[PDB]
């Protein structure tokens, strides 16, 4: 699909 | 893009649901799988993602601690368990697979949604 904002920016991972 | 979400339905507040996101197994779009949700009249909201570099799990602040994302692998499926649901979690839930860019934008490859309605 068309590009969208990267939703993982600013999030911590575990 | 065959990425069907299932597991939706009617649930009472406090209940749980386990959603399923069945990937191709033939084609990978492909290092990250995330769950998004969309409610009538609201903006699309990112929920959770699982990304392979070693399995990394991401959660939106609004579902952190209540939701769990996981993968079966043997069945090419990503699960989203949603616990202690509330009226504001009502929405269509759907998956996308993408390559984590670590940049401003991603290119999502979208699956079809399943409906979750939290009501009395």
């Amino acid at each position: 699909g068309k590009p969208i904002p990267n939703p993982l920016l600013g999030l911590d991972s575990t | 893009v065959q990425l069907q979400a299932s597991g939706g339905g009617f649930v009472q507040p406090g209940g749980s649901l386990r959603l399923s996101c069945a990937a191709s197994g033939t084609t990978s779009f492909g290092d990250t799988m995330g769950w998004f949700r969309q409610a009538p009249g609201k903006e699309r909201e990112f929920v959770s993602a699982i990304s392979r570099q070693d399995d990394s799990h991401y959660y939106a602040d609004s579902v952190k601690g209540r939701f769990t994302i996981s993968r079966d692998n043997s069945k090419n499926t990503v699960y989203l368990q949603m616990n202690s649901l509330r009226a504001e979690d009502t929405a269509t839930y759907y998956c996308a697979e993408w390559m984590n860019t670590r940049r401003e934008f991603i290119t999502p490859y979208w699956g079809q949604g399943t409906q979750v309605t939290v009501s009395s």
